[PDB]
């Protein structure tokens, strides 16, 4: 029902990191998870 | 309310709290990960995990969007590389509709030519969206680096398979892992005779090797100006005692940030690496753990040229902590970590559905939230300085993306 | 030399200062220009198009910029005579090699 | 008539036989090949492969194309990973016209940014119609698996740099490499005083680390019914008296076909598989020689199924070489095979051509073939079993293309 | 001057092997070599 954190595109150039404070919580600690649905965009987990 | 719990004569695991919430999420959880597939059928779960939604036998391609959209419900499939989860929300009084619809599109999908060919160019959108994150790249690699076989599989299908997975390896992937002794039907907000019911005269469907480590590296080489890289060795099975004492090195190490923009003060490898080198970066422990298997090592997110720097560092703190240079202060800190993080984990009925269901496949049955927080506990510093002690003289598994000029192999470490 | 007056002159009553032209934005687009144009780096082809919609926007509002705005005679770079030399350069070689 | 040969003071290397043919083969010979790249400008070379005739000082882009044509003449650039090959052909009238042109395209290229941009997709087209060849995969795999830096790299340009090799990479790439110290300019049907006086004049131009062997494993995992495969192990550098045991021991094992439609009665390697497995196969002994450095060992072509045991068989042939089955008339019959492959690759004034000015590069002056057949004979029997145990206790480095299913890792083996 | 023994074409479906007498003198012996020309096609070498 509800919209995802983020929506996604193909073919979109992506967004930028440039300090610390922004690419902490980026390295991955768990295996990935992968969902798909009919309502919420597809995202994939760490 | 506390969770009821039944396993069928078939091998079926049913298990349901009733909670009286207005919504009701219901679970059907198979083991059918992108682990069961061979060199042969590769991405086939891939492809299978876009497919529900396609014609069924009781209920059309149509009728499963605009029936569940008409009751403003979700259909989510949810792929590990053990696992397929297909999940249903609604309205508590829509349940059956739902479930209807779920059970159509697990146990006769007719997965039609037309419809299946029409599907195929939704596995490049999908991988495309997916690999977008450079995290996806290398933990895809890791794997396939670490294994020789089954975890080695990844979750999204291969290039060369995409537009050639076949109606018959959809129909064959379904029949020969769908099963009653593989599957574990799990729900909130409905009461659990009735989904006992609905398992004995539904999903009474008849039944139908293990993970090799290698030990290997593999080298995305793409100009980025940042690197990512993984190291990892060979930890323990999801289950066994040993496979807690490394959630418990993990968390020693730093498992992840706690604070916004913080700089994290109690995690031993940010700081470790801190020390050494201040331009933009990130590192974690890895912590994956499989019914079969584990990988346990450290992610880093360093500079280009700073990548040797920054991996030689992290891995320089684990063996430290496999030297014994680790205090009761931060083993306590680690639990208290560990301890929240899985209850936060069940926080959400989203998160609990899916624990519920994670626990019913890999084991025989339900380990309440209290007995978990008594195994961390149980968890002695000598387990986590083995744990340590274990990855260093381990056979090592790596796998690197971007400019890796300054990335080391494993061999130069 | 001696004609500096009247090209100094000329350039004021052709007026195409007062829109923020320069001497170049000008130029009719024939098949050398359009290719010399094709040639420009970003930065010399983005002016270009900014300086042309700023005209084209004046033009439309039948108004001119402020005195203090106009291109300076002096000022007025050549900036497409390289790119459009070689061009012309270019096909007289082809246009020879073709007897 | 027989070779002429100059070396300037400023390093440049001048070799000629004017031997009166209607045709004259120019070649100048630049250490500029693939392993002069780093990981921050890959797949230069290659650009700058397909790069000579875009715009020179002296010559437009179009004169170089009508003015070659004109006379009829060819102008050809060739890579290998150590070297890159600047050739010109026509009929004898017209040499000084085609050097004027070779010249310019050598020294003085422009490398404009319009052109240079528009030549870009042309990388796309170059590498998709070579990587057609399975060995080129296979080939370019196994060198990046086998070391860490120079001779790793390939010789066509990354996915990931198509588009993006600047025309400042281009400039540095000629200004850093093409120079009098790293030039030989070798010719035919010419005089050796004008060619002489050509290079004192217009290549006189002023100068501008050695290759780690590694040892890995590169597996493109693909669905073709058959699997190419390689496996080597660090030989000899060239130049080295080594490297001429290993080019005996390759010819014992068998390097490719004699006769059409053959059954290869003298190849030990193809017997040895031939053994064991009837279905459709090709084994040959793989060896290439470096300045630096050196890969022997052998290439399969195997049925998916089959591929652990063509591969495995063929080892088993080294090992039975290495541990002393081997006669006089086998080492005999392989020196026959070598001896007649030489003198055969110099037979045309094509192959003549790039032997002169490959020695010229590698080494300081021009061996005659009398001379090189005498070293074959000079290899002892004792020579050739070092060769094979050296392979045998060698660190490995394998790739292969296929559906690897059934294909064995190199600690499989 | 001399067109080579390959017309080259890209996204051109690849010529099929059957048999062990049109497989052999495929396996690759030596390393490779790259040639490009203003006359003769393009082709790879063992």
């Amino acid at each position: 029902a509800v919209p995802a954190t983020s929506e996604s595109p193909v073919l979109d150039l992506k967004r930028s990191v440039l300090c610390r404070e922004s690419l902490r919580g980026q390295a991955a600690g768990r295996p990935l998870v992968a969902s798909v649905s009919l309502n919420v965009p597809a995202s994939v987990r760490y | 309310q506390d969770l009821e719990f039944t396993r069928l004569p078939n091998g079926l695991v049913i298990a349901s709290l009733e909670n009286y919430a207005p919504a009701s999420r219901i679970g059907l959880f198979i083991k059918a990960g992108s682990r069961y597939e061979n060199s042969n059928n590769l991405g086939t779960s891939h492809l299978l995990r876009l497919a529900s939604s396609l014609t069924t036998k009781g209920a059309s391609s149509f009728k499963i969007t605009r029936g569940i959209e008409a009751v403003g419900g979700k259909l989510s499939v949810t792929s590990t590389r053990e696992n397929m989860a297909y999940t249903v929300e609604c309205l508590r009084d829509d349940v059956d509709i739902l479930m209807e619809f779920l059970l159509n599109v697990t146990t006769a999908p007719e997965f039609r030519r037309w419809e299946v060919a029409a599907l195929q160019p939704q596995l490049r959108i999908d991988k495309a969206v997916a690999l977008q994150n450079p995290q996806a790249h290398v933990i895809e690699n890791l794997h396939a680096a670490a294994y020789r076989n089954a975890l080695a599989n990844s979750l999204y299908c291969p290039d060369y398979r995409i537009g050639k997975v076949t109606p018959v390896e959809l129909h064959d992937y379904v029949q020969n892992h769908f099963t009653s002794a593989r599957m574990a039907l799990i729900g909130l907000g409905v009461s659990h005779p009735v989904l006992k019911q609905v398992a004995e005269q539904f999903l009474n469907i008849r039944g139908g090797a293990k993970a090799k480590y290698h030990g290997g590296e593999i080298r995305e080489q793409n100009g980025d100006s940042l690197v990512h890289a993984a190291l990892v060795a060979e930890s323990a099975a999801i289950g066994s005692a040993e496979a807690n004492a490394f959630s418990v090195l993990q968390h020693v190490l730093g498992a992840g940030p706690h604070v916004k923009r913080g700089s994290n003060a109690t995690s031993s490898l940010y700081q470790a690496v801190a020390k050494g080198v201040h331009q933009p970066f990130d590192v974690s422990a890895f912590n994956a753990s499989y019914s079969d298997s584990g990988l346990f090592g450290f992610y880093t997110i360093s500079q280009a040229a700073s990548a040797g720097d920054v991996i030689k560092a992290a891995y320089n703190q684990v063996k430290t902590i496999a030297q014994g240079n680790l205090s009761n202060p931060d083993v306590q800190a680690a639990k208290n970590k560990l301890k929240a993080g899985y209850l936060m984990s069940v926080e959400s009925s989203e998160g609990f559905l899916d624990e519920v269901g994670s626990q019913a496949l890999a084991a025989g049955s339900y380990t309440p939230p209290s007995t978990v927080l008594q195994q961390i506990d149980a968890v002695a510093d000598a387990d986590v300085i083995n744990a340590a002690k274990k990855f260093v003289s381990g056979r090592k598994s790596m796998a690197a993306s971007g400019n890796l000029g300054h990335t080391p192999f494993i061999d130069e470490l | 030399r001696w004609l500096e007056g009247i090209r100094k002159w000329y350039y004021n009553a052709a007026g195409f200062n007062k829109l923020g032209l320069m001497r170049d934005d000008t130029i009719h687009e024939n098949d050398d220009v359009k290719e010399a144009i094709r040639r420009l780096p970003e930065n010399l082809y983005n002016d270009r198009v900014f300086r042309i919609k700023r005209a084209l926007d004046l033009s439309m509002r039948q108004q001119i910029l402020p005195k203090e705005q106009w291109t300076k005679y002096e000022e007025d770079k050549s900036y497409l005579e390289p790119y459009l030399k070689e061009v012309i350069r270019e096909r007289k070689e082809r246009e020879e090699w073709a007897k």
